[PDB]
This record gives C-alpha cells, sequence and structure tokens, in this order.
C-alpha cells in the first residue's frame, strides 16, 4: 500500500487486486512503477534475494517482541 | 503555441496526468501575461489573442490562420516576429523549459523537513 | 369506513364527486360514480377499488417486499421510473445523461474559445470547465475515481464520442445513448440557461443595500 | 430564518460523530445481552425505579436526544414485531459494523461503497443461514417438542418459577387463533 | 477494573516513539518514493531519500526508536538491502499491537503468537521462492 | 517523539516551499523583458545595487530559504549552460508549483503531476523542434 | 455624532461579489451529494424535532429557507425549476456555484463583471445551439414498439438494485401505469401504496384507488362487493 | 484635562477644527451618495441588492428606489436627494446625472479648497459656469422631434430612455409605451403620466406584454355578467360578509331552529340589500374584501355586475377617474356618491380576463399598460421603466430638442467650457475649469461600469471633437473600447433633462459648499 501509494495508483485498490490475484495466481502479482499499475512482475524481471525478505521478518519481529517485553525503564546514574 | 498543444496533447494521454499536462500547459502563458503587465497592457487580452492565432493554426494549415505570431510591447498588439526580427536561441526556450520543469519536480518531492 | 382523506380526495378527483363532512347536503351533487367495484384478496387483506371511473385519470400501484426497505427503496426508484417513462413520451428529442452531453460542450466551447481573442476566451473555457462537475460529482457520489473516469471520459470525446458518460453501475465509462440513458433536450437547455440567468444575476451584482429595520 | 447557531459538520468528521453515539447505545446494551446480561436501573419520570435487562425496555426509556441514536430505536419498534428475541443482537451487530467502518474510513472508503460491501456480505450470511438450519415439525403437527424449545427462552425471565405451565398456554392460544396447516398465524 | 497501576503508558510510549519512525520514513520507500529534507545544524541542507541516511540523520533520543535505527543497521549487515522496508514493518506490527493491547492482551501472548507467524512466514516464502 | 531538533510533516510543507519560489518569482517579475522596471538591493552595510536584470538580482538577492536557494542554485546552471533565460526559468518554475499545489488539494499525488511534466517537457521540445527556422 | 450609514450595513465592489460567491456554494455543497440515483440522502429536523429524509435536491432547498441573500437567488430559481419541470434543480444549482467559482479567480485579478456576463450569454447560447444539433429523435427506432424501449428506460433506473432479479416485472408496472393515464400526464396522479411481506413479484397495480382498508368491524356476509 | 476639543460649544456636536476641514467632511458624504449610484448609471448599469424595510429581497438599478430604501441621514447628502426629487419634477429622468455631476463638483472642489481658494469665489465659477452651459446646450441640439404621432417616430427616441433601467428588453417596451402615448398626444396640451397606468400579471414573460384602453383591473369580474353599460358605479369599501347592526342589534339564540331562522332572515336582508343596489339604477357594484357566496348570486340575480379590488390603490384610481368613492357601510343604497362610466366589460388577454373600464361614448384619454412576468420584482422593475419612458415624452410635449447621449455633450460641453475658463483671466477659472472636468465624470461612469479603461474612453471622445466630430459617445460594448456617432445609432438625449438636472445639481453643490458648519438645536 505504501509503494501504491508513491506510485499514484490507490492504496487500498491495489493490494486488495492483488490479494485476489494472488489467491487465484501466483506472488508473480506485484505493483510495478515503472508502468504504474499493477503487472505480471516475474516478465519484468524485478526480483529480489530471499534473505531481505526473511531477515527483514526475522530482525524486525525480535525487534517488536523485545519492545513487547519492555515492561518499564529506570534512570540510573 | 505549446498552450494548446499540450492541452490537446493531454487529452490522449490521461492515466492522471491529463490534468498535470494541462497544468504546464498553463502555467507558460505567465510568460506572456507578465511581458504584457510590464509593457503597459491588459494581459488577459494580449494573451488571449496570442492564443488564437496560434489556435487557428492548429485547426487547419490555411494561410488565411496566422502563424508564429509574437508580441510586441511598445504598440501593444500581436506581431509577426519572423518580419519583426524578434528572435531567441533554441537552446534558451528548451533548457528553460527543461530546467524549470527539474526544479519543480525537485520541490515537489519536498514532503518533509527535519532541522537539527 | 376508517378510509384516508388522501385515498378519499383520491377517489374524488377519480369518480368526482365531493367529500361532504355533514350527512345534511349529502345528495346526487357530490355522490361519485364508477364503472366496474369490486373487493379483492391482495395478501389475504380486502382491498376496495373502483375501477373505470368517469374522470379515472389516477390508479394506485401496491407494492410487495420482505421488509419496508425493499419497497421504500423501491417505491424512490420507481417515482424516477414513471417521469423517465413521462419524458420520453412527451418530448422525442433527447441527448446521453450522465453528464455525456456536458462533455460535448466542453469540448466545443472550449475549442470554440481558442478562436475567440479577447477576454472572452479564458472565459468562455472557465464556462467550459464548470460543466464538468455534473459528470464529476456522479463519480465522486458513486464511490468512483473522478480523475481516472473525466481523463478516460474527455479522451473518448476527443476521439469522436458524443454519447460516453458516466456509468453509476459499473465503474467505467458507457455509450450513455446505446444504454438508453437519455434526456430531454429542452429541459436540459433550460437548466443551461436558469444557471448562467442566475450566475448573470450574481455576477451583475455588485452592492449589498439594507435598510436597517 | 434562524441560521444563526445552525449545525454545520460535514466529511469524516461527522461521519465519525454520527458513529460515536451508535457505540454508546450498542456499548450500553452490549452487557445486556443473554441471559447472564447485566440489568439496567431505569428511573421514570414519575419517579418510579424497575430494573431489568430486556432490550427493547430499555430503548424505549433511552430518550436519547441525538438524532442518529433515535433512528437505532426505530429500527428495534419494528423488530419486535418480526424477530422478537434478539432485540439487543441488532443494536449491538450495528454498532460492531459501524465500530469497524471507522477503521475503513482511515484507509479511505467511501460509506456508500462500505454500505455496498455489508449488503453483499449479509446475502452470503443469509445464504449460509439456510444451509446450516434443521426442522422441527417438518410434514406433522406436533405439539411436545414446540412446548420444549419455547421453554428453554422463558426460563431466564421472571417466569421462571412456572415456565412449563407458561409455554403449554402459549401453544393453545396460537394452535387456537391459527391453524398449523396454513402457516399464517395473527 | 480500577487499573490503578499503569506499566501500560510505557507501551503506548515506546509504540507512538516507535512509530513515528516509521511513519516519517514511510514515503521514501521505492523508487518512487517521496524524497525527503534534512537540515544540519551549521545551517546546510540536503535531500535525499535513502532511508538508512535518514534515519543516521534524525539523532534519535528515545530508547525504543533507537532500536529500530539499530535494526536498520542489521540489515544493512546482513542482507545490505531492505533497509526501509524493515522500520516500516516494525512500526506497523507495533501499531497492530496497540489494537490488541487494548483487548486485554499480555505482550508475552502477543510475542509468542509473532514467532508463530514468523516460523510459518518463512516457510511461505521460501515456498513460492524460485532456486 | 523527543529529537535534539525540530520537524515538520504534511501538505503545508509543500504550500510553504511553494509561496517561498513564487516569492522569490515576483522578485524578478516585474523586471522581465527590455521594459523591466528598476529594484533596489539593499546590502548589509548600505549600499543599494538599482538595477533590473533578472540575473544581476538573483546572484545579489539573498533569501535564507531552502526552496529559494534551489532556484539560485538553478540559475547557475542556467547562466553557465547558455547564459540567458534565468528570469523566465524562476518564472515558470514558480506558477507549475502554484498550480501544482493545487492539484495536490484535489487528491493528486505529486508523483502523479512529476510524471505529467516530464512527459510534457518531452512534447514541448518536440513541438519546438518541428517548428524552428535555420540560421 | 452624526455619520452616514447609522446602521445602514452596505459593502461594494469585488469583496461583495467575492462573499456571494462564496455563499452560493455553501447551497450547492447542500445538494452536491444527492446528484444522481444513488446519491447520498440528506436528514433535515424542523423545529417540532420531525425528521425528514430525502435524497431529492428540490424538497430539500424548500427545508433550508437560507437568509443570505445571494443563496435567495438560488433557491428561487431552483424553486420555479422545479415548479416547470420537478427535475434538474440539482445541475441547476451547481452550475450556477460553478460557473461563479471558475470566474472568482478572474474577478480578484481585476477582471469586470460585465465582461463575464457577456461571456454566459455567449457561451449558453453556443451551447444551446449545439444541443439541437447534435440532439437525436426517437420514435419508433429499430421499428421497436414504444412499450419496450420505454422498459428499457425503466429498468436502466431500477438497474443493480434491491429488486434487479424481478425488475423485468416491476418495468412493465411502470408502463403499464404510464399508459392508463389520459392525454394529461403528472406523477401525483399515480399513487403507491405499501404493503409488508410476501414476494417482490406479487407487488399489484390497481386501475384505481386502493388502501389497506382497516375497517373490521361486523357487517360480514351482507353489504354486497360488486355495483355496476 | 485641557486642551479638548476646539471649536466645540454647541451640544457638544462634532465640530471639525480648521486642520480637520469641516467642509471637506460634508463633501465626503455627498462623494459616497455618488458611489452607491455610480455604478448604476448606464446601460450596463450594477443591479442592487435592496432589502425593504418589511425585509423583502429586491434586485433594482434605478435610481430613486435606491435613495428611498437608503435612509439617507446625512443633510448634506439630503440636499443632492432633494435635487433628485426636483429632478422628478418637470423631468422623469436624469437622477443619477444629479447625483454623479454634483458629487464630481463637490470632489473637484476640494481640490481647490486644499490649495486655498476661497468657498464663495469657487461658487461664482460654477455659477458662471452653468450660466455658460446654458447658452452651449441649444448649439448641440442635433435633432428635434417630427411631432408626427407615428410609433416608428416615438418608438425610435424612446429606446434611449428605456434602457439603462430594463436593458435588452428595449425594443418591445418601446413600441408599447409608443403605442400608449400615441393616443393621448391627439388631446393637446393635456398629456401627463396619470392618463398611462400601468397593470401587473403574473405571466410568461415580458414578451407577452399589450396595451389596452381604459383603467384595466388585473382581478377578473367575480359576477356572471360578461359586459354592462350602466354609468351609476356603487363602490363599496366594506365586503360582503354577515350584517352587524350599528345601534345595540343584540341578537340572542338558543335552539338550532333559531340559528335557522335568523340564518334565514339575513339571507332575506341580503336579498333586499341588492335588491336596493338596482333600485337605484346601478348594475355594478365593487367590493374592497371578501365577496360572500349568497351575495354572489343576488350579484347574478338582478344582473348586478360584481367587481373585486384587493388593493387599496386601485380603489382611490377609480375614486378619482369616475367618481364613485367608497363607503363605510355594506350596501347602503346612496345613489349620490355613485360614479359615472360609459363603458365597462370584460376581456380575454394572455389567457387572462381583465376587468376594463372603457370611455366609448367619452372621447377618452386613458390608457393603460399590461405587463406580463414570472416575477413581481421582475414587473415592478419594468413599471419604473415605464415611468421613466413615459415622462421622457410629456417632456416632449414641451419644446422639442433632443441632444447626443453617451457622453457626447458631456464632452462638447466641458470642451466649449473649458476654453472659456482659459481665456477668462482671474480667478473663476479655476472653478470655471472643474465645472468642465466634472462633466467627464459621466463618460467615466458609463465606461467604467462597461468594463473599459476610463481615460482611454476621455482620450478618444476629446480627439473626435477637436477634429469637430461632434455626436459622438462611448460604443457600448465589452471587447471594444473605442467610439461611435450618436446620431447614426439612435441614441439622443431630451434638451431639458440636461437643462434642469446641470441646474439642479450646481444649486445643490452651491448650496453644500456654502454650509461650513451643521449645529443642532432644539424647538
Amino acid at each position: 500500500s505504501t509503494l501504491a501509494e508513491n506510485a499514484g495508483l490507490n492504496p487500498i485498490s491495489t493490494v486488495t487486486e492483488l490479494r485476489n490475484r494472488h489467491a487465484q495466481g501466483e506472488k508473480t502479482a506485484g505493483i510495478n512503477v515503472r508502468k504504474g499499475g499493477i503487472s505480471n512482475i516475474l516478465e519484468e524481471l524485478v526480483v529480489q534475494p530471499l534473505l531481505v525478505s526473511v531477515s527483514a521478518l526475522t530482525l524486525a519481529t525480535e525487534t517488536v517482541r523485545s519492545i513487547l517485553k519492555i515492561d518499564d525503564v529506570v534512570n540510573t546514574r | 503555441a505549446l498552450s494548446i498543444y499540450l492541452e490537446n496533447y493531454a487529452t490522449s494521454m490521461g492515466s492522471r496526468e491529463q490534468l498535470a499536462i494541462a497544468e504546464f500547459a498553463r502555467s507558460l502563458l505567465v510568460i506572456p501575461n507578465t511581458l504584457a503587465v510590464n509593457a503597459a497592457q491588459d494581459s488577459t487580452d494580449l494573451v488571449a489573442k496570442l492564443r488564437a492565432f496560434h489556435n487557428e493554426a492548429q485547426v487547419n494549415p490555411e494561410r488565411k490562420n496566422l502563424k508564429w505570431i509574437g508580441l510586441d510591447l511598445s504598440n501593444g498588439k500581436p506581431r509577426d516576429n519572423k518580419q519583426a526580427g524578434v528572435f531567441e536561441p533554441t537552446i534558451v526556450k528548451v533548457k528553460s523549459l527543461k530546467f524549470a520543469t527539474e526544479a519543480a519536480i525537485t520541490i515537489l518531492r519536498i514532503d518533509d523537513l527535519i532541522k537539527l | 369506513g376508517r378510509v384516508p382523506e388522501e385515498d378519499l380526495k383520491r377517489t374524488m378527483m377519480a369518480c368526482g364527486g365531493s367529500i361532504q363532512t355533514s350527512v345534511n347536503a349529502l345528495s346526487a351533487d357530490v355522490l361519485g360514480r364508477c364503472q366496474v367495484f369490486e373487493e379483492t384478496q391482495i395478501g389475504g387483506e380486502r382491498y376496495n377499488f373502483f375501477t373505470g371511473c368517469p374522470k379515472a385519470k389516477t390508479c394506485t400501484f401496491i407494492l410487495r417486499g420482505g421488509a419496508e426497505q425493499f419497497m421504500e427503496e423501491t417505491e424512490r426508484s420507481l417515482h424516477d421510473a414513471i417521469m423517465i417513462v413521462r419524458r420520453a413520451i412527451k418530448n422525442d428529442s433527447v441527448v446521453a445523461g450522465g453528464g455525456a452531453i456536458e462533455m460535448e460542450l466542453s469540448k466545443y466551447l472550449r475549442d470554440y474559445s481558442r478562436t475567440i481573442p479577447g477576454k472572452q476566451q479564458l472565459l468562455i473555457g472557465a464556462y467550459a470547465k464548470a460543466l464538468e462537475i455534473i459528470p464529476r460529482q456522479l463519480c465522486d457520489n458513486a464511490g468512483f475515481d473522478a480523475t481516472n473516469i473525466l481523463n478516460k471520459l474527455r479522451a473518448r470525446h476527443a476521439q469522436g464520442g458524443t454519447w460516453y458518460g458516466v456509468d453509476i453501475n459499473n465503474e467505467d465509462i458507457a455509450d450513455n445513448f446505446e444504454a438508453f440513458v437519455w434526456e430531454p433536450a429542452m429541459v436540459r437547455i433550460n437548466a443551461l440557461t436558469a444557471a448562467s440567468e442566475a450566475a448573470c444575476l450574481i455576477v451583475s451584482v455588485d452592492e449589498t443595500i439594507k435598510n436597517p429595520r | 430564518k434562524d441560521q444563526d447557531r445552525k449545525s454545520r459538520l460535514m466529511g469524516l468528521e461527522a461521519l465519525k460523530s454520527h458513529i460515536m453515539a451508535a457505540k454508546a447505545v450498542a456499548n450500553t446494551m452490549r452487557t445486556s445481552l443473554g441471559p447472564n446480561g447485566l440489568d439496567k436501573m431505569m428511573v421514570d419520570k414519575d419517579g418510579d425505579v424497575t430494573v431489568t435487562n430486556d432490550g427493547a425496555t430499555i430503548l424505549s426509556m433511552m430518550d436519547v436526544d441525538h438524532q442518529i441514536a433515535k433512528l437505532m430505536v426505530e429500527l428495534s419498534k419494528s423488530q419486535d414485531d418480526e424477530i422478537g428475541d434478539g432485540t439487543t443482537g441488532v443494536v449491538v451487530l450495528a454498532g460492531a459494523l459501524l465500530e469497524e467502518a471507522e477503521q475503513l474510513l482511515d484507509r479511505g472508503i467511501h460509506p456508500i461503497r462500505i454500505a455496498d460491501g455489508y449488503e453483499q456480505a449479509a446475502r452470503v450470511a443469509i445464504e449460509h443461514l439456510d444451509k446450516i438450519s434443521d426442522s422441527v415439525l417438518v410434514d406433522i403437527k406436533d405439539t411436545e417438542p414446540l412446548i420444549q424449545t419455547a421453554k428453554t427462552t422463558l426460563g431466564s425471565k421472571v417466569v421462571n418459577s412456572c415456565h412449563r405451565q407458561m409455554a403449554e398456554i402459549a401453544v393453545n392460544a396460537v394452535l387456537t387463533v391459527a391453524d398449523m396447516e396454513r402457516r399464517d398465524v395473527d | 477494573y480500577q487499573d490503578r497501576d499503569k506499566p501500560a503508558q510505557i507501551r503506548f510510549s515506546n509504540i507512538s516513539a516507535a512509530k513515528a519512525v516509521a511513519d516519517a520514513i514511510r514515503t521514501s520507500l521505492g523508487p518512487k518514493g517521496m524524497d525527503k529534507m534534512i537540515q544540519d545544524g551549521k545551517g546546510d541542507v540536503t535531500i535525499t531519500n535513502d532511508g538508512a541516511t535518514i534515519l543516521k540523520q534524525m539523532q534519535v533520543l528515545h530508547p525504543a526508536a533507537r532500536m529500530l535505527v539499530e535494526l536498520s543497521k542489521a540489515q544493512d549487515i546482513e542482507a545490505g538491502d531492505g533497509t526501509t522496508s524493515v522500520v516500516i514493518i516494525a512500526g506497523s506490527l507495533l501499531d497492530s499491537c496497540t489494537k490488541l493491547l487494548q483487548k486485554g492482551i499480555h505482550p508475552t501472548i502477543i510475542s509468542e503468537s509473532f514467532q508463530k507467524a514468523l516460523e510459518k512466514g518463512i516457510e511461505i516464502l521460501t515456498d513460492m521462492s524460485r532456486p | 517523539l523527543s529529537v535534539f531538533g525540530d520537524r515538520s510533516t504534511g501538505e503545508t510543507i509543500r504550500s510553504q516551499n511553494v509561496m517561498a519560489a513564487a516569492s522569490i518569482a515576483n522578485i524578478v517579475k516585474s523586471s522581465l523583458g527590455p521594459v523591466g522596471l528598476d529594484k533596489m538591493l539593499v546590502d548589509d552595510i548600505g549600499d543599494v545595487t538599482i538595477t533590473n536584470d533578472g540575473a544581476t538580482i538573483l546572484k545579489l538577492l539573498e533569501v535564507e530559504h531552502p526552496a529559494a536557494k534551489v532556484l539560485c542554485e538553478l540559475a547557475d546552471l542556467q547562466d553557465k549552460e547558455v547564459g540567458d533565460g534565468t528570469t523566465s526559468v524562476v518564472i515558470i518554475a514558480a506558477e507549475l508549483l502554484k498550480n501544482a499545489d493545487e492539484l495536490v488539494k484535489q487528491k493528486i499525488h505529486p508523483t502523479s503531476v512529476i510524471s505529467g511534466y516530464r512527459l510534457a517537457c518531452k512534447e514541448a521540445v518536440r513541438y519546438i523542434n518541428e517548428n524552428l527556422i535555420v540560421n | 455624532v452624526i455619520l452616514l450609514k447609522e446602521g445602514t450595513d452596505s459593502s461594494q465592489g469585488i469583496p461583495q461579489l467575492v462573499s456571494n460567491i462564496s455563499a452560493c456554494q455553501v447551497i450547492a455543497e447542500a445538494v452536491r451529494t444527492t446528484l444522481g440515483p444513488r446519491g447520498m440522502d440528506k436528514l433535515i429536523v424542523d423545529g417540532r424535532g420531525k425528521a425528514t429524509i430525502s435524497n431529492d435536491g428540490a424538497t430539500i432547498l424548500k427545508l433550508l429557507d437560507v437568509v443570505h441573500p445571494a443563496a435567495k437567488t438560488l433557491v428561487d430559481i431552483a424553486k420555479s425549476q422545479d415548479a416547470e419541470v420537478g427535475d434538474g434543480t440539482t445541475s441547476v444549482t451547481l452550475l450556477a456555484a460553478e460557473f461563479l467559482k471558475q470566474v472568482k479567480p478572474y474577478v480578484e485579478e481585476g477582471l469586470h463583471p460585465q465582461i463575464i456576463i457577456r461571456a454566459f450569454r455567449t457561451a449558453t447560447q453556443l451551447a444551446v445551439n449545439k444541443i439541437k444539433e447534435i440532439a437525436v429523435t426517437v420514435k419508433k427506432a429499430d421499428k421497436v414498439e414504444q412499450r419496450k424501449l420505454l422498459e428499457k428506460c425503466a429498468m436502466t433506473a431500477l438497474s443493480s438494485k434491491l429488486i434487479s432479479q424481478q425488475k423485468a416485472f416491476f418495468a412493465k408496472m411502470v408502463v403499464d401505469a404510464v399508459m392508463m393515464l389520459d392525454d394529461l400526464l403528472q406523477l401525483k396522479m399515480i399513487g403507491i401504496k405499501k404493503v409488508q411481506g410476501g414476494a417482490l413479484e406479487d407487488s399489484q397495480l390497481v386501475a384505481g384507488v386502493a388502501f389497506k382498508k382497516t375497517f373490521s368491524y361486523a357487517g360480514f356476509e351482507m353489504q354486497p362487493k360488486k355495483y355496476h | 484635562k485641557a486642551p479638548g476639543f476646539a471649536q466645540m460649544l454647541k451640544e457638544g456636536a462634532k465640530h471639525f477644527s480648521g486642520l480637520e476641514e469641516a467642509v471637506y467632511r460634508n463633501i465626503q458624504a455627498c462623494k459616497e451618495l455618488a458611489q452607491t449610484t455610480r455604478t448604476a448609471y448606464g446601460p450596463n448599469g450594477m443591479n442592487k441588492m435592496v432589502i425593504n424595510h418589511l425585509e423583502k429581497l429586491f434586485v433594482t438599478n434605478d435610481a430613486a428606489t435606491i435613495l428611498r430604501e437608503l435612509e439617507v441621514q446625512h443633510p448634506a447628502a439630503k440636499m443632492i436627494v432633494m435635487a433628485s426629487h426636483m429632478q422628478e419634477q418637470e423631468v422623469g429622468d436624469g437622477t443619477n446625472f444629479v447625483l454623479v455631476f454634483a458629487g464630481a463638483l463637490l470632489e473637484l472642489a476640494e481640490e481647490l479648497l486644499r490649495i486655498g481658494l476661497s468657498v464663495s469665489e469657487v461658487i461664482e465659477g460654477y455659477e458662471i459656469a452653468c450660466r455658460k452651459a446654458h447658452e452651449i446646450l441649444p448649439n448641440l441640439v442635433c435633432c428635434s422631434a417630427k411631432n408626427l404621432r407615428d410609433i416608428d417616430e416615438v418608438s425610435s427616441l424612446l429606446r434611449t430612455s428605456i434602457m439603462s433601467k430594463q436593458y435588452g428588453n428595449e425594443v418591445f417596451l418601446a413600441k408599447l409605451i409608443a403605442q400608449a402615448c400615441v393616443s393621448i398626444f391627439p388631446d393637446s396640451g393635456h398629456f401627463n403620466v396619470d392618463n398611462i397606468r400601468v397593470c401587473k400579471i403574473l405571466g410568461s414573460g415580458i414578451s407577452s406584454s399589450s396595451v389596452l384602453h381604459g383603467m384595466v383591473f388585473k382581478k377578473e369580474t367575480e359576477g356572471d355578467v360578461t359586459s354592462v353599460k350602466d354609468a351609476k358605479i356603487a363602490v363599496y369599501s366594506c365586503p360582503f360578509d354577515g350584517m352587524i347592526t350599528e345601534t345595540k342589534g343584540t341578537v340572542l339564540i338558543k335552539t338550532a331552529e333559531e340559528l335557522m331562522n335568523f340564518s334565514k332572515g339575513e339571507e332575506n336582508l341580503m336579498d333586499a340589500q341588492v335588491k336596493a343596489i338596482a333600485d337605484t339604477g346601478a348594475n355594478v357594484v365593487v367590493t374592497g374584501g371578501k365577496v360572500a357566496d349568497m351575495a354572489l348570486h343576488y350579484a347574478n340575480k338582478y344582473n348586478i355586475m360584481l367587481v373585486r379590488l384587493n388593493s387599496k390603490w386601485d380603489l382611490r384610481r377609480l375614486c378619482k377617474t369616475v367618481g364613485a368613492t367608497a363607503l363605510p357601510r355594506l350596501t347602503p343604497p346612496v345613489l349620490e356618491e355613485m360614479g359615472h362610466c360609459d363603458s365597462v366589460y370584460l376581456s380575454e388577454v394572455g389567457d387572462t380576463q381583465v376587468v376594463v373600464f372603457k370611455h366609448e361614448k367619452e372621447d377618452g384619454a386613458i390608457s393603460t399598460i399590461v405587463l406580463r412576468g414570472s416575477t413581481d420584482n421582475l414587473m415592478d422593475d419594468i413599471e419604473r421603466a415605464v415611468d421613466d419612458g413615459v415622462n421622457t415624452f410629456k417632456v416632449l410635449t414641451r419644446d422639442k430638442r433632443l441632444v447626443p447621449g453617451g457622453g457626447a455633450t458631456e464632452i462638447e460641453l466641458a470642451k466649449q467650457i473649458t476654453s472659456y475658463g482659459e481665456t477668462c483671466p482671474g480667478l473663476e477659472q479655476y472653478a470655471i475649469k472643474k465645472f468642465a472636468e466634472a462633466f467627464e465624470a459621466i463618460p467615466r461612469a458609463l465606461a467604467e461600469n462597461s468594463g473599459v479603461k476610463a481615460n482611454e474612453v476621455i482620450s478618444k471622445l476629446y480627439a473626435v471633437h477637436q477634429e469637430g466630430n461632434k455626436n459622438v459617445g462611448l460604443d457600448i460594448e465589452a471587447e471594444v473600447p473605442a467610439v461611435k456617432d450618436m446620431l447614426e445609432a439612435g441614441i439622443l438625449d431630451t434638451y431639458l433633462g440636461k437643462y434642469w438636472a446641470i441646474k439642479l445639481a450646481t444649486n445643490a453643490a452651491v448650496t453644500v459648499l456654502r454650509v461650513d458648519q451643521i449645529i443642532m438645536a432644539k424647538p
């Protein structure tokens, strides 16, 4: 929805349309900012490695779990 | 001249760009509108007279329709610059439109300010 | 008894009698007439009705549905449906609705304003852009994107379109003439005239005067 | 006339303000739902004092001067003649749909588009209920289970002390005025 | 309920400071990301859209917000890409946690639940990938 | 959020940069053309450099604003590349921002505006090149 | 002590026109969302607290009665359009405020109001001429009976509605009710009544007057229900 | 604490000191009066959204209606307003000439007083220039009415007066008023606006109007009689309703039969009352208020023509023509106070039946213009054009002398007066020259109201007059600031309209200049 907003598209209808294309299709459906709309990203040759998406969820969730476990902060001296 | 062409070109593209190209067309009229005010004349009329002679060139190529009509500041009337000899380099009008476009793009991308 | 006054007065104009309060003046002057009367069993309850009255310029349509909103929502749409059929028979000359005619005039006036040197150029063009509000609000009220439709709609009129307009059902442009979305041309003519005449009254005004009272 | 001090508010600030009023009527009744529902102490204009958890009685006494809340009461006035039981379920569900709609207005959805979405889902729900339904007195006129099921709901009210004698009475009444074959009771 | 002791105010304090860093860096995502204007204290001003450079030039003082800044550095060392996407994901999860905590769910139950989504999440991306 | 500075976001930041660039244009708007009016330049000491040339004004014009400094850096690009047309550049760029800022109020994203202005400049250079006269 | 006004409030020039332009847009905003069949409704409350819900532009303006001078001009113009036609008040109200909005920045730039009037009087006549030239007459197009084309126009308004699956039946009820009348047609003549329950196709069309007949007093097995 | 206010010793009135220029303040009150009507001058005059004292909305551009509704409290402005009221006497036009011209004389006088010229010397210059203007104005007379009583002639000259009150529709109104005016000019030496009446009727538009003879009344005949030639017309102000006895007349009723007996006794009395109307030789009756149902049939019984005039001004209109005066009692058979008429009949025009009082036996010198319009405010504004249009030709019954309009005379009269001041030595030349510049304010008003640079109009109007091209005025056009000949276009003004306007405007300006201090009083 942030990519769709930056590409001038509607943030809701873009992800709302893609959630149906993923239920019916595969992960090839994604936002193409070069053309300004939804397209088959597998054909556009716009890919990224797997470690970026995996390490993102891994490190982000650990930070959220760490922030969630903060009950309070103490000021020492 | 670009005020009429780009306004017609905007109707061909669409896709959330018809209004922007139309405003780009209307923005160029500030130059003849500003030159008319500095020449102590009614800018609304002279700007309208330029766009009429230039629009008639687009409707058909017949010779009865005047072409390449400029703006004479002294007499306060449009004049054909080919006869009057009011010429400028091509790179000026080309670079000035390119640099002015890149500047507005550089400022439109600014949606936040952080001070330190 | 227990007949509503609206139904009684509706039968008054249909039968041609008169609703007399006191029973002392009841006579042939107020008494109505009819051709065929019968008591039916619509939905189990009895419904009286006089058919073929002398002044039978009226009728009634009984609705049925699972709730009031089925009938109330149906009530609103049928009243305009009666006017649409009432309009097509009266005036045979029509134009495409849904803002299709408003975009065609915007093309004609805008292309005409360029050939008009003077201060009338910006104003006739300003008159043209003002016609965009009719197809615009139909898209905004219908929950559609006015940008994508108006840009796709204004582009179609340039290529040769004359009846294409806004489709409230499908979020796209459609030939409102082929879709039988019509309106009377003379009724639309009186709208532009009353609009400009109303704007001219406001533009021609420059000062307001108020007697202290 | 009387344009001074006229109410003027529109947009999302108005819809959220309308949704805020409906939620107050729902949250007030969300606790009185079911047999374990919390009662509501109603004080009459004449100084009387009453306590109950009936959804219909709560709305009749609830004199909310907000206009959006009055429509919620007018809705329940018709429900008592159609459903009878789940008068709180209607108001509680309406408040839930409006509360979830507030999350959609921030996403940029139009109210009429949300209205069309709920109408589509309401048809999916109504279609699903017939699939998971079951019959009781199909192809036979019987009086035994008709007394049993009606007796269960009555056990929550003050008739619990003699709930069984009331159910047999409600059967002979409808059976008398109306015929089970025609299936059109008045 | 009384809710005399209110340690949840520190959760909303850390979530708001964490969500603030994500809301700023959100618009700069992708090739068409809107640029941002940073002004140094001396007087110099610069323009950029790289999310990594913006976080360094933010001078973050809150502890919870600093964890997102150090988080973005971890993504750069490990992967070197997706620096801006990480901070945006963390800001939305914490914003989503604000709705769950109001419902009476404990942070430990939320923490353990997110790990199960992470475990199933890695399987989803790995299955649909292209070796 | 607590920081050692200040931040300000929203659509008003676009408007603040729009009104700034519009202000710099009005300083060199009336001085456009050969009949342009002169303008004073009160320095910090007290000297008053009177001139109508738009390029000479922008070199000496000192407005402590980032958006205005972008147009000052823009002036050097046009002066070195060609050496003329700097006044029309600042005026054209100011109207594009004042018009684009109105579109942003109509829920038109700047990315869609940036895309339109790029295509308009491309077609404008095409129409210009097709309607020249050689030396 | 000695002043000219002494309570006489008066303002003239450009600020008065701009004040009337903004006041006219308020009347537009009151009827902007009601344009079209699927337009949003408007809730109006009188002095007694009685509610009024309606999406008709003409009915909304009658209940407002705005006291602003410039706003009364549009309301009286729109009211006349309702009496003469009964439709198009919202289009007239929106176009008028939009003609005023588009010429608003030119009025501020020193353009005279009278030059603006010559444009509307000129552009209007050109528009009225373009309508008649492009308009089309449809009486017996494609050799189709008028009863069939009017059915298409009727279901058009009823399309994708709560009666969309059975609009073929409802479409005929409109054509039948209108054809029953004489040459003088009017919307008030053809009444409608509501009956809860039953299928949608069971909606009946009585040729005469009909009513619920709540009369349930004694009198059965007498009082013949048929009369010549 | 001293020093307090200087020159303030009379009821604490605001006495402006020598620095505050007390004379300059009374002038500012008159300049503001001009700006309220400077914009309404000419065919392109701007309308005024006037709010009546009854909280009624009216949009008009007539000067007399603006000032009548604008409560002018400043006395210095009342003098110029009194000149406008005096302008209405001897002529029915040129009102804004008094406001615009006098406002320019006072506005330009400040430029003289600021220099140091005495107010007594300024007055002598305006009085000299006014006397000089009256000598030049006959020389500017271009054409004169032929007095052929031709509708083609009367309508042609009348177009100038109709415009600036109801623009665009100057063709229909000029023909109708010409048809009404031509039918009375044969009555030599008796023409007056009181004969040519106006009757407004709600209708389609202005194009559906026409002229009819006699005192027309929009209210159709309530009775069933179509025509009656009876002279005796009985007018009663009291309506036909339940009678009341001026003495005690105590009426006691207890039972239901007694209610019916008294009800029958009233109907038998009313049958005798209407019987008395026919007994006095009068088959016509008028009523102000409601008309009863039984009395209506009694009017048809004796074939008495029933007439209804709800408007009070309509009743008084008949009292001064036929003589039938309204009595306080309900149907008193007073045959002495009845009227006299040659013919009374009903007539349908424009799909509306209207009562008519035609003079068939008598010669007849009365007419009425039946106007049609879909708005009451529109017909009232058109009625004001009829008065200013008919009164234009009431002046032409006098010496028929027309002068060019459109600001043409104002430049030539200014050009001729400016030359007289240049060659006239002394101090009077300063005020004489400014008297010429005051005339330039009128073309400047027409140019500003048409959206044209006024200075360009004065520059062109003086150039063509320098070459001797008189009769040249401002070409009314939005996109053409040039000029044209007023003679060829047919735009012409009246001589007496400019004569009495320049005279009364100068006296109003001089009367204000002669005043230097406004002082309160008490009886």
